[PDB]
RNA sequence: UCUCGAGCCCUAGACAGCCGGGAGGUGAGCUUAGAAGCAGCUACCCUCUAAGAAAAGCGUAACAGCUUACCGGCCGAGGUU
């Protein structure tokens, strides 16, 4: 549950709003 | 292309050789404006998009020589 | 080789392997005829970025070149102390 993985997803989700697992994670929201 | 930073500083600095110890032994000074110009002489040799960042790059060698700012 | 225990990492993909990336300012400054990660001394900063040292180990007359760190992929279950 590293915090950097949690901050990454939120950062990715932020870009989409305007690692593959992390991308899937973000796109999954 | 455009000459490297190292010299471009010593030109608008008035000196020739860096001190024995950087940031510790201040050799010269540079106004913020002065750094805004060099950041233009090297518009290609750098990766920055805005002139802001370009400065940070240039404003990296300085303090690590004794080149204070005002 | 068998048995027991503790810490930490892991399907948000660990450990290892293999493939790809390892980039700009900038050959840092000083020293020096020259030294550019890698003689010595000092500093060791910031851009682009998913990463990438002012460079850990070779290598060179000095470069070159080969790799480590670091990131990504393939893989899929324990791994490490």
């Amino acid at each position: 549950i590293p915090e950097w993985k949690q901050e990454e997803v939120d950062a990715i989700v932020e870009m989409i709003e305007s690692r593959n697992t992390l991308l899937e994670r973000a796109l999954d929201d | 292309g455009v000459p490297p930073t190292a010299e471009l500083i010593k030109d608008e600095a008035g000196f020739e050789t860096g001190s024995g110890e950087p940031q510790e032994d201040f050799v010269a000074d540079l106004s913020v404006d002065q750094v805004k110009q060099i950041a233009e002489q090297k518009h290609p040799d750098l990766l920055s998009y805005d002139l802001t960042n370009a400065a940070k790059e240039v404003v990296g060698t300085c303090t690590s020589l004794g080149v204070t700012i005002e």
